[PDB]
């Protein structure tokens, strides 16, 4: 028996988000809920525990509701600050240990940019090591999420394609890298390779080709 | 092994 | 202040064993218990065990009984955890925690609060590497540098010796299928610039001591 | 003065052709033959071809039957070996040679005299490539750096940025079927010192804008 | 049908020392030998034609021979400018052309003979990760300067993979070369241990590393 | 091609030539 | 979580004394020595004096020594200052503070941490008094209702029982010579709904238990 | 002895401010300086001790020098919540005890600059037949929180019967105050009219009440 | 009262010590 | 390793204010406090500031000493002659269990104007090749503060390897002098096409090419 | 007066062993630590160990363990460092340091007071050796000789045995890796005088009894 | 050996202990 938790939630500053928790007879039917923030680079900070109490440096903003085997989280006037994750804790009787939820990205919300993609072909040093690496480059888009798709002479490439979690950038933007490796005969093999970036249901592509 | 409350199981831990 | 200072990060090759280290101040050690728990990458937090320092009696998490071993040492302060027998599915975030415990007059749970900084234990097969650093070449121009098949993290990198900030904007890493990591840097130039200046990575990987200066130029 | 100047050398990518010239004075150009012959490098010189430059008829081995053309210019008394489709197998000195003849009033033959200065003609599709920097672990230690696959020459290595100069030793590149360079650095060093001085090489190559610092150390 | 000629020869000031050419019936026992001096950055020089006449300007140390299909150069009283590669050439009647030597690399001896200096590295951590093996077989402080280096592998041969430089003249007028053997990363740890044997003057000084 | 000796593929280079069987070839032409 | 919590505001005739209060929760209170200081309004913060509640040793700052009196209870883990012989200087804000100590290993100074969130101590000799209301008159319109002459403070202001919450504005209180709070409530409304509706404001004084009703109109 | 510090500071949303402290040799030159931030209606909380150190949960932008008996706070990146007091504080030798400086109120200009809202309303019928009267003059919705408020009679000063508040925040992050002006009921029907001027930014805002018919 | 350093005086209100260089003066005072 | 790291040089007129830095880490300095030295030629180390800001009796109040974080500073007031000499920071490192100490920085009291450094540079000689050795000879002379850095480079290649430079000397002038010496073999000399001896003072690069022939 | 008095200078071979010692003067000498320090031409002061006077407690840092002993005389009142298997790197001048500790009262620390006045410790395989001097060839222009390898100091050069002065400027010798030193001394001409006037220098090298005469012509 | 502060390091020297 584990804790359910929605997997995202977002919303403006200065509006009002409720997170759920999920559990059973065993762990929130019996026990209190406990609620965490957990910032990217931090400790997890105690906001709620005994189901509604909060330490004393906890604002006013978080207040935690519980009826039966689910519990939840609710913040009021959501600030830049708030943008973290939150995951629930409770005592398990079954596991005689703690138990928590998966956690609920929490994301504050800029208006919406498109991506900026740049595509690099294999150089000659990576081709006379009998390698190849095409290397697209996503930056500049907001909200953190991207589809990434690789495209040889128009037909789908699934095999040897390594995309990194996006990640945020210094003007509050996200940043994502998707890496398609090859052997040189591949790379000379086809016309063409294309990137293309999914955001927001628009797509942008790039394509490159070997040099001759 | 036996499933005990988290009250139960803390006093039994800390004595 | 109560502070849980907890030992940096480790990796180890599979089969191996890990011991994390707990450090407690600002409370008195033995009137407080001591939980271990877990995140993997992209995955729940998973609850290992708890011990009592006063005592040092612990008990053990079903999934996780006759592979860890929680131990303290009053003296220091200090709560161990010990994994053995690790794999590629022991790496993961290793973080302790004090419990607070019940408030005996009101009868409260007083939560698990403080939390430690965490230590990042990666189990991979893969042996210190130095990075392959190849050129990465296209109104305005960009120009990169490809940091390729090292191990383990971090990879610095810089342009023209620190020189070069405006338009620098260096990619995380990505962990590929030969457990290696690679990552991209590029920079934003002129297009008039492109040819007559020259544009120089410096990367710095410190776990392999490696210094790679790359220029990076249209081909 | 009898003197044979044959042209500057020459870098080509397989499967091109490739003419070198061999300009006579000091004679009679119509009346004395002359020889192309090669060389490889570490092999047996190797004759290919031969004209009467008044003439005109060229000769040729059957190892190159097809592939070399042997012809004159009177005007310009100047000879041309023309070698098509070429490999990697194909480089190697060529040089152009006088042949004498026999002197028909005591019927010795005068030799093939003079020869000219020789053309190094390189054939390899390698382009510029940084080196990869290895470290190559073992009373004195040995330890150094090997510089792998690399194009073209030279690369540059010092230890502790020239500070260490006694005990180091630098060999001459090999050049692998790859068509890329490769050479290795090692320094004699005392056993004592090792746990207290670290050594780290200083590989630049120039022609591909590299510089690499590596730290080599016992394994 | 080509011409054998001993790989070098040496000997010290002021001696005598003679170098072999044979052949067959169809290059030098029916046709005439001819002597040739090869200096570095130097074109060929004529030094006997005709298998005894030597050319004006050509000292009279130079003295040629002939018996049916062999030849022999002899030089009298060793000079330090004698030190370079001696190659005989012929006309060869099956293959209708000139055929020449191997060449010889005659040394004017000028320290004691010294035996070379042997160290074999193992390919690195770092290579084994990158799918590459290099085994580094460093020869120096020889002379006259003329090695052959041989790749055991479990007490058997091994060829392919095998790049080997020429002795290069260093600072205290000896001599060194290397040796590297490419492979794959399995090879190396397949065998149990391998071996680099470098032949200097009929003795071979031998260095043996294991995969560990 | 068949195996020629030294001497008559020379005369046959130098001649512009199998039909054999100080001065130069050019100069015992002019005497001849 | 480490928190001192102070007790509540007192108001004090002059020659009385008072006596704050500093629990302490969250560290060994025994290990750790109280600061008490005091800042009055428009001024630096004052330096009263310093206790170790291990031991019962307190220390006091000369402009202070025979008026103040600091005290502990280890059972309670609390701290106690007592003012003698108040006069209408000693009206301030009253803080206990944490003093952290020196770090043996490093020499380094912790600093003082945490802090109490303060007790405000006025002492006036003014009297417990209800307020006098009084309407206030002059696009848009403004309505208002003076709270006059009350003390001490606080005073809530809500208009129609709190269904009219848009456009209400009262400002902070002032203190006039007599000793006496006085401060004013206004609502901005349409100069068309002035004439049907009506705006009632609603005040209440807890300290004299007073609750007034009074409708604010145009003056004819 | 007591620790000197300059009364205000003030910069715009991402630039850098210094806050200077002074002392002499008994308390900065032979102690170490702390720093607290206090913020309105909160305890004070710790910045920097031991003179540049920073707790736990005080984030890089918030520095501390001292140089002999003047030390200094540096703030880097103002935000809206940096909008506080800062204070130092020492230990002196000759106190025997804590020493604290003045306060320097740092106000980060997060708005541009707005014009002083007043109304002026004339004493209530009800309060002029209790034998009292006082002029209500309320001033809203200005930016920074700074007023210069005067009262003419006939256009001709007035200045005793006059209480002022300090300026408070408001929740459009704007500044409010008031102005009363107590008199007798004869004081009030002897003059032709009364007026409140509001002086912000260097611009002035006037309102007249005149006695009813 | 004399005038303290506040490290001796912190370690006066902490240990429960004014009457009072060196590591062996403290040792020969002890 | 943990070092401290501290300008090379610094200069100014009499009687001005110079600054020197001394920037390290948590381990050494953000942690521990700074000392200061002055060394002048052929004198022992002299404590200047003790306690990051405290200075002994004897040392005037013209050296002030700052700290702020892992970075410290000492300033001198009003430059005399004699304050010219070599000034280095001090600090105990928790890693390095020990002392570690700044490179010192060499303090000029200008007494002349600046002057650009004249560079003379000399093949190897003839005889010297038939040595079987060459020897690359730059020489440098007339600069003043006196600090120069010299870089060797062959065909735009950096060379460090085989390179000499002796430590600055006061010459007659009051001006200084210094002399970088390449030592190579004659093969070596021979293969490139050209050599440079670049000396940098100022900020400001002199070089002088010679070539094989 | 608080005064630490310090050995005289040192010259030894490699291999070897130096031993400096340190006598103190004014103070207890027993109640305050000892520091000991060193600084190689043109380098960074080096932290060596320190000890306790009274206790002999000493600690030495992680580059010189096993190679030095740090120990006391409390009668002689002086402190000795002995540093073992010398190297030229090991060429300083050492110098030790009274530790003022810390303040008790205040906290304080009161820093490294006073300072010995330092011993220079020479180390090197080198022995007597004349110089080898060598003409270094090109409106004015410059000319000198270089006097290269000898070994030691000091070598006197003069021009025209002293008749030219004008335009002299000798340098400061430097002392290369081999130990040796070496030093050039330039002098500037007038071009036109160059053709009838000759210029010689004169080297003279008292320590190996060595007088070199060598003129500098245009090449 | 574990990193250890100055003042800690000087009172282990000065006073004897490890």
């Amino acid at each position: 028996l584990t804790l359910t938790q929605p997997a995202s939630a977002s919303a403006t500053p200065g509006q009002r988000v409720t997170i759920s928790c999920s559990g059973s007879s065993s762990n929130i039917g019996g026990n209190t809920v406990n609620w965490y923030q957990h910032l990217p680079g931090a400790a997890p900070k105690l906001l709620i525990h005994n189901n509604d109490l909060r330490p004393s440096g906890v604002p006013d903003r978080f207040s935690g509701s519980k009826s039966g085997t689910s519990a939840s989280l609710a913040v009021s006037g959501l600030q830049s600050e708030d943008e973290a994750d939150y995951f629930c804790a409770a005592w398990d009787d079954g596991l005689n240990g703690w138990v928590f939820g998966g956690g609920t990205k929490l994301t504050v919300l800029q208006p919406k940019a498109a991506p900026s993609v740049t595509l690099f072909p294999p150089s000659s040093e990576e081709l006379q090591a009998n390698k190849a690496t095409l290397v697209c480059l996503i930056s500049d888009f907001y909200p953190g999420a991207v589809t990434v798709a690789w495209k040889a002479d128009s037909s789908p490439v699934k095999a040897g394609v390594e995309t990194t979690t996006p990640s945020k950038q210094s003007n509050n933007k996200y940043a994502a890298s998707s890496y398609l490796s090859l052997t040189p005969e591949q790379w000379k093999s086809h016309k063409s390779y294309s990137c293309q970036v999914t955001h927001e249901g628009s797509t942008v592509e790039k394509t490159v080709a070997p040099t001759e | 092994e036996v499933a005990t409350p988290h009250r139960a199981a803390w006093l039994a831990m800390m004595l």
